[PDB]
RNA sequence: AGGGGAUCGAAGAUGAUCAGAUACCGUCGUAGUCUUAACCAUAAACUAUGCCGACUAGGGAUCGGGUGGUGUUUUUUUAAUGACCCACUCGGCACCUUACGAGAAAUCAAAGUCUUUGGGUUCUGGGGGGAGUAUGGUCGCAAGGCUGAAACUUAAAGGAAUUG
C-alpha cells in the first residue's frame, strides 16, 4: 500500500486551512459527493481535508504512471487557474491549456489544436463542460478539482476542494504538482519542505 | 366546409324525412 | 362519366402498320442443349461486354 | 392492487440490475421468492442474498453482480407437458447452450434443463439468463 | 397489463372479443355476409356467359384520353346489365 | 401538435375559472388564460407635476396615483404592442423582462 | 505516401500492432482509414443504393447523393457507411472511408453441439434505427441466410452463413434497415454469456507498452 | 468459449468493467481504464509495473465513476477510509 | 471606415508569426523590407500589410495578445510568470479556523496549533 | 308549468359599410339570461393520456398534517401558545435539469421497467368517403339521445418534422 509516510503532515494541514480548502459549497450538495464533514451553520459546508489528501495523493500516483509526461494536459478556463496550470506545465510535461478550449481539440486533426493526451486534468468542471465532453468520446481519463456542487457526470478520480478561493485552486494545483514531482524523483527528500513558495501558483489581479 | 354546420344541415333535414313520411302513417 | 365516342377509329393502328415477314433463321436447340447454349455464351465468352455486360 | 408477489420481486431485481446497482431490498418476501432465487443463485447468477425478518412478511436483501442480463415471471402460470417445455425454451431462451426457465413441479421447483433428467413438469413462473 | 386479460380462465373473454374485432376485417365481413352471393353480378363464379346488346365508346379518366370500347352484356343465369371490356388492339369489330 | 405543456393558460386543478371579460373588446376569457398587466401612472402625468404644485394649496400634499388592473385576451393583448411573439426556444421562458 | 498523423496511425504504420484485435480488445478510436485496410487487407465493398435527396433553393432544387457503403471481410469484421455528396461518384468514394472507419467484430457462434469453426450467432440481438427494428436468432447447419437481399449481404459480408431474421416496421427505408442490422451484429458482443464469466488480467493499452515512438 | 475440443476461438475476448462487470464493446468511445502506479517503500514510482482499472462508459456516464474507483482503490489498499460501506 | 480586411490582417499575422527577431516597429522599416520577404502583387497592399503590422508590434511588446503565437513569446515563460506580485507575496501563511473547523483537525488525529474562537454571530 | 324579469341579448326592427351585406360595426329589442318543481343526458364533458399495484435520476418551491431544535418575535422580559426560521417525514397541485430509457418525431419521470416481447383488469380501433347516413328497436313532451348498416366510390387520406 503505502509506506505511512504519505499520511498528511502538519505542516500542510494549516496550508490547506489558510488557503480555505475546507469550506466548500453552500447548502447545495450534489449526491455524489460524500466529502462533506459535519456541515456548518450559516449554510457552509466543511470538505473534509483528510479525504481530499488521498484523493490528491492517488491523482498525483496516476499522473506518475503516464510514461510520456507530454501526454498529461491541464484544462482551466476559469479565471483563477490559469497561472497556476502555467507553472504545473514548467516543471512537469503537462501541455497546458488556459483560456479558451478551441472546441474540436480531441477530433478532426486537422485542426491546429489537435490534442491527443492520455489523461486530462481540468480545474472546474462546470466551467470546463466542454472540455470533458470531448474526453468522453476518445477515450480519455479525467481529473477534476471538484467542488461539493459540482456535475460530476464523466469524471474520474476528482480532489473534493473549494473553487471559490483564488488560493485553494493555486494551493491544489501547486500541492498537485509537489509528489509527481515526489514520485518521479524530481525531489530527492520526500520529507523535503521544498521551500520554493506557493505563491508561485497564484493569480495576480494587475 | 365546416363539420358544424353539416351535422345542422343533416339534422334539419332529419326533421323533413321524419315529417314527410309522417303524412303516410 | 359520357358513354359515347367514335367507334370508327377501332383498330386503328393495327391496319396502318406495314406487315413484315419472319425472317428465317436456323432452329435452336431446344431443352439440354439450350443448357449448353446459354451457359458458354454467358458465363466463358465475354463477348458481349459493350459497356455493362450488355448482351442486346 | 399488488396481484403477483415474484413479479414484483422479480421487477426490482431487474431495475437494479439495469443501472448496476449491486443490492436490491425486496418486498415482501414470499417463499416462492426464495425457492427462486435459490435457482438463480446454484447457477451463479445472483450470489448472497438474506432474508430480513419483520414480523408481517420479511424482507429479502440480494447481492447482485453484473452476471444476470434478465429474469422473469411468466404470468399466468401456464400448464406445461414435457414436450411442450422445449417449445418455452426456444421462445424466450437466447441460445441453447444457456439460461434456463424456472418451472414449479410437483416435486418442487426446478429449472428446465434439470426437470428432463427427474423426467417431470409442471406449471412455469419464470425464466433467468 | 397491456389491455387484453391474461388469467388463466380468461379465453371466453378473449375468444368472443376476437370474434367482434373480426368484422372489422373487410375480407371477412365479406365473406360471412356473402355478399358475393348476393350482390357482384356474378354467383360468385370466375366466369359468367352472356349477351352483347349494345357497344359502348366509355371514355378514359384523367389523366388519359380514350375510347374504351366496351360492350353492354346482359348475364344469362341473373339478367343483369353489365359493362364489359373488350381487351385488344381493335377487336371490338368481333363483337358486333 | 401541442405547442405548450399549460397550453395556453394556468389551469392544473380546477376545471373552471370563471372568466372575466376583456378591456379592449370585452371577450369573455378564463382569469388564470387571462393577460393581466397593472397600470400605477401618476394623475396628472410624470412631466406636468410643476403646473399642479406651482399653483397648488397644501404644498407639495400627496400628489396621488390611478391604480388599476387590465385584463385582455389574446387576441388584444398581441395587437396592443404586448407579449406578441417569443421563438420556440424562448417560448419557455417565464420571467418578466 | 501514408504520412500518418496520430497515435495509431503511426503505432500500425512501424508495425508495433500487427493484428486489429488490439484495437478492438482496448477500444482505441480510429480517424484514418489506412489503419483498416493495413491490418484487413482482404475487405470488400458493396454500394447498396444512390437516392438523391432534394432542397429547397432560390432555383428549383439542389440535389446531392446520399450513398450507402458496406464493406468488411467475410470473415468477422464488417463496416457501414452513408455519406452524402454532391456527385454520385465521390459520395461512394467517401463512403468507402465512413464504413471502413466503423468495421467493428462480430461474434459467431453455434446452434448447438459445438463441432468446429462456429457458424451462427450465439445469441439472439435485436436492433433498431427509426422504427425499423432488426432481429436475429441462431439457425442450425445448413440453413443459409434468411434474410432479405440488401440485409442478407450485409450479413453475409461480416461472416455469418447461418441466421433467422424477423424485421418490423417500415423496411422499406434502406438506411434504417442497414442500420438496424448494424446494431444488431454489434451488440453479439455485448451479451455476457457464461462462457465469459473468467475474470481478465486486464492488459496494458499499446499507447503505453509503446509508448516511444508517438509523434514528438 | 471453445469448439468440441481445444482450439479456443471467439477471437477477441472483451475486457470487462470493474464497478459493473459488464464487457466494455469496442464502439464504447466512453469507457476509459484508470491507470495508477505504486511506489516501494521510498515514495518513488517503479515505470513499467501498474495497477490498473476498467470503468464502461455507462458508469462514468452516471457521473457515478468517482465513487465505484473509490471503494475499488480501497479494497486494493492503494486508498485509505475516504470510502464507506455505510452510507 | 478604415476597417482592414482578412486578406490583410491574417498575412500580417501570418509574418508575425516567423519574423519577430526582424522587423521592427517603425512603419518605414517594416515597409522597405515587406518587398522581398514577402511576394505582394500590389504596391498598395504591401503598404496595407506594413501599416497593419507596425500597429501589432505596438500591441506586442505591451502586454501579450492572444491569438499570435511566434518562434519565441512562449519563453516569456520564467519573467512575467515566476517573480511573485512585485515585492509582496513573501509570506502569505504566516489559527483562525472556525469552531466547526476545529473538530475536523482532532477527528483526522494530527495534532495542529489551532488558536479556535468561536465564530461571532 | 309558476315567480321574477335590472343588465346583456339567438330572433326581429333599424343606421351605416359594401358592387351586393338579411354579416362583421352602431341603436333598440322579444325568447333566454335568475329562481321553484320536472325533463333533457350532450361539449375540444381535454391532461385529446382508463383504474389499481410495484420499481427506476437529481433539485428547489409551495399547500395540509405531524415530529425536533436552550432558534426569532408578541403575552406577564419570561411561559403553554399565535406568526415566523432551520431540519426531517406523510399526503397533494405542480415546476426545473438530464436522458441509463422510450418514441416517427413533437416530446415524455411517464408516453420509462415493451422482439431481452407475460403484474391485475375494463373499454375502444382496423385505408379514405358513403356515414354516425338509411332502416328497425329503445328512451324523450319535443328538440333529440343510445344502438347502427349496405349498395356504391376511391389510391391515396392522415401524423410529426425539414428547406423554400
Amino acid at each position: 500500500s503505502l509506506p505511512a509516510t504519505f499520511d498528511l503532515t502538519p505542516e500542510d494541514a494549516q496550508l490547506l486551512l489558510a488557503a480555505n480548502t475546507h469550506l466548500g459549497a453552500r447548502n447545495v450538495q450534489v449526491h455524489q459527493e460524500p466529502y462533506v464533514f459535519n456541515a456548518r451553520p450559516d449554510g457552509v459546508h466543511v470538505i473534509n481535508v483528510g479525504k481530499t489528501w488521498e484523493k490528491l495523493v492517488l491523482a498525483a500516483r496516476i499522473i506518475a504512471a503516464i510514461p510520456n509526461p507530454e501526454d498529461v494536459v491541464a484544462i482551466s478556463s476559469r479565471t483563477f487557474g490559469q497561472r497556476a496550470v502555467l507553472k504545473f506545465a514548467a516543471h512537469t510535461g503537462a501541455t497546458p491549456i488556459a483560456g479558451r478550449f478551441t472546441p474540436g481539440s480531441f477530433t478532426n486533426y486537422i485542426t491546429r489544436s489537435f490534442k491527443e493526451p492520455r489523461l486530462v486534468i481540468v480545474t472546474d468542471p462546470r466551467s470546463d463542460a466542454q472540455a470533458i465532453k470531448e474526453a468522453s468520446y476518445v477515450n480519455i481519463p479525467v481529473i477534476a478539482l471538484t467542488d461539493l456542487d459540482s456535475p460530476s457526470e464523466f469524471v474520474d478520480v476528482a480532489i473534493p476542494c473549494n473553487n471559490r478561493g483564488k488560493h485553494s485552486i493555486g494551493l491544489i494545483w501547486y500541492l498537485l504538482a509537489r509528489e509527481v514531482l515526489r514520485l518521479r524523483g524530481a525531489l530527492v527528500d520526500r520529507t523535503q519542505p521544498w521551500s520554493i513558495m506557493p505563491d508561485l501558483y497564484f493569480y495576480r489581479d494587475p | 366546409m365546416r363539420a358544424k354546420w353539416r351535422k345542422k344541415r343533416t339534422r334539419r333535414l332529419k326533421r323533413k324525412r321524419r315529417k314527410v313520411r309522417a303524412r303516410s302513417k | 362519366a359520357k358513354v359515347h365516342g367514335s367507334l370508327a377509329r377501332a383498330g386503328k393502328v393495327k391496319s396502318q402498320t406495314p406487315k413484315v415477314e419472319k425472317t428465317e433463321k436456323p432452329k435452336k436447340p431446344k431443352g439440354r442443349a439450350y443448357k449448353r447454349l446459354l451457359y458458354t455464351r454467358r458465363f466463358v465468352n465475354v463477348t458481349l461486354v459493350n459497356g455493362k455486360r450488355r448482351m442486346n | 392492487t399488488r396481484s403477483s408477489v415474484l413479479a414484483d420481486a422479480l421487477n426490482a431485481i431487474n431495475n437494479a440490475e439495469k443501472t448496476g446497482k449491486r443490492q436490491v431490498l425486496i418486498r415482501p418476501s414470499s417463499k416462492v421468492i426464495i425457492k427462486f432465487l435459490q435457482v438463480m443463485q446454484k447457477h451463479g447468477y445472483i450470489g448472497e442474498f438474506e432474508y430480513i425478518d419483520d414480523h408481517r412478511s420479511g424482507k429479502i436483501v440480494v447481492q447482485l453482480n453484473g452476471r444476470l442480463n434478465k429474469c422473469g415471471v411468466i404470468s399466468p402460470r401456464f400448464n406445461v407437458k414435457i414436450g411442450d417445455i422445449e417449445k418455452w425454451t426456444a421462445n424466450l431462451l437466447p441460445a441453447r447452450q444457456f439460461g434456463y426457465v424456472i418451472l414449479t413441479t410437483s416435486a418442487g421447483i426446478m429449472d428446465h434443463e434439470e426437470a428432463r433428467r427427474k423426467h417431470v413438469s409442471g406449471k412455469i413462473l419464470g425464466f433467468v439468463y | 397489463g397491456k389491455g387484453k386479460p391474461r388469467g388463466l380462465n380468461s379465453a371466453r373473454k378473449l375468444r368472443v372479443h376476437r370474434r367482434n374485432n373480426r368484422w372489422a376485417e373487410n375480407n371477412y365481413k365479406k365473406r360471412l355476409l356473402g355478399t358475393a352471393f348476393k350482390s357482384s353480378p356474378f354467383g360468385g363464379s370466375s366466369h359468367a356467359k352472356g349477351i352483347v346488346l349494345e357497344k359502348l365508346g366509355i371514355e378514359s379518366k384523367q389523366p388519359n384520353s380514350a375510347i374504351r370500347k366496351c360492350v353492354r352484356v346482359q348475364l344469362i343465369k341473373n339478367g343483369k346489365k353489365v359493362t364489359a371490356f373488350v381487351p385488344n388492339d381493335g377487336c371490338l369489330n368481333f363483337v358486333d | 401538435p401541442k405547442k405548450r405543456a399549460s397550453n395556453g393558460r394556468n389551469k392544473k386543478g380546477r376545471g373552471h375559472v370563471k372568466p372575466v371579460r376583456c378591456v379592449n373588446c370585452s371577450k369573455s376569457i378564463p382569469k388564470d388564460k387571462a393577460i393581466k398587466r397593472m397600470a400605477i401612472r401618476n394623475i396628472v402625468e410624470a412631466a406636468a407635476v410643476r403646473d399642479l404644485s406651482e399653483a397648488s394649496v397644501y404644498p407639495e400634499y400627496a400628489l396621488p396615483k390611478t391604480y388599476n388592473k387590465l385584463h385582455y385576451c389574446v387576441s388584444c393583448a398581441i395587437h396592443a404592442r404586448i407579449v406578441r411573439v417569443r421563438s420556440r426556444e424562448d417560448r419557455k421562458n417565464r420571467a418578466p423582462p | 505516401g501514408w504520412v500518418p498523423v496520430t497515435k495509431l496511425g503511426r503505432l500500425v504504420k512501424a508495425g508495433k500492432i500487427t493484428t486489429i484485435e488490439e484495437i478492438f480488445l482496448h477500444s482505441l478510436p480510429v480517424k484514418e482509414f489506412q489503419i483498416i485496410d493495413t491490418l484487413l487487407p482482404g475487405l470488400q465493398d458493396e454500394v447498396m443504393n444512390i437516392k438523391p435527396v432534394q432542397k429547397q433553393t432560390r432555383a428549383g432544387q439542389r440535389t446531392r447523393f446520399k450513398a450507402v457503403v458496406v464493406v468488411g471481410d467475410s470473415n468477422g469484421h464488417v463496416g457501414l457507411g452513408i455519406k452524402t455528396a454532391k456527385e454520385v461518384a465521390g459520395a461512394i468514394r467517401a463512403g468507402i472511408i465512413i464504413a471502413k472507419l466503423s468495421v467493428i467484430p462480430i461474434r459467431r457462434g453455434y446452434w448447438g453441439t459445438n463441432l468446429g469453426q462456429p457458424h451462427s450467432l450465439a445469441t439472439k440481438t435485436t436492433g433498431k434505427c427509426g422504427s425499423v427494428t432488426v432481429r436475429l436468432i441462431p439457425a442450425p447447419r445448413g440453413s443459409g441466410i434468411v434474410a432479405s437481399p440488401a440485409v442478407k449481404k450485409l450479413l453475409q459480408l461480416a461472416g455469418v452463413e447461418d441466421v433467422y431474421t424477423q424485421s418490423n416496421g417500415k423496411t422499406r427505408t434502406l438506411e434504417n434497415t442497414l442500420k438496424a442490422a448494424f446494431v444488431a451484429i454489434g451488440n453479439t458482443y455485448g451479451f455476457l454469456t457464461p462462457n465469459l464469466w473468467a475474470e481478465q488480467p486486464l492488459p496494458v493499452s499499446p499507447l503505453d507498452i509503446y509508448s516511444d515512438e508517438a509523434s514528438a | 468459449m471453445e469448439n468440441d475440443k481445444g482450439q479456443l476461438v471467439e477471437l477477441y475476448v472483451p475486457r470487462k468493467c470493474s464497478a459493473t462487470n459488464r464487457i466494455i464493446k469496442a464502439d464504447d468511445h466512453a469507457s476509459v481504464q484508470i491507470n495508477v502506479a505504486k511506489v516501494d517503500e521510498e515514495g518513488r514510482a517503479i515505470p513499467g509495473e501498474y495497477v490498473t482499472y476498467a470503468l464502461s462508459g455507462y458508469v462514468r456516464s452516471r457521473g457515478e465513476s468517482d465513487d465505484s474507483l473509490n471503494r475499488l482503490a480501497q479494497n486494493d489498499g492503494l486508498l485509505k477510509n475516504v470510502w464507506s460501506y455505510s452510507r | 471606415g478604415r476597417v482592414r480586411t482578412k486578406t490583410v490582417k491574417r498575412a500580417s499575422k501570418a509574418l508575425i508569426e516567423r519574423y519577430y527577431p526582424k522587423l521592427t516597429l517603425d512603419f518605414q522599416t517594416n515597409k522597405r523590407l515587406c518587398d522581398e520577404i514577402a511576394t505582394i502583387q500590389s504596391k498598395r497592399l504591401r503598404n496595407k500589410i506594413a501599416g497593419y503590422t507596425t500597429h501589432l508590434m505596438k500591441r506586442i511588446q505591451k502586454g501579450p495578445v492572444r491569438g499570435i503565437s511566434f518562434k519565441l513569446q512562449e519563453e516569456e515563460r520564467e519573467r512575467k510568470d515566476q517573480y511573485v506580485p512585485e515585492v509582496s507575496a513573501l509570506d502569505l501563511s504566516r489559527l483562525n479556523v472556525d469552531n466547526q473547523t476545529s473538530d475536523l483537525v482532532k477527528s483526522l488525529g494530527l495534532k495542529l496549533p489551532l488558536s479556535v474562537i468561536n465564530v461571532s454571530a
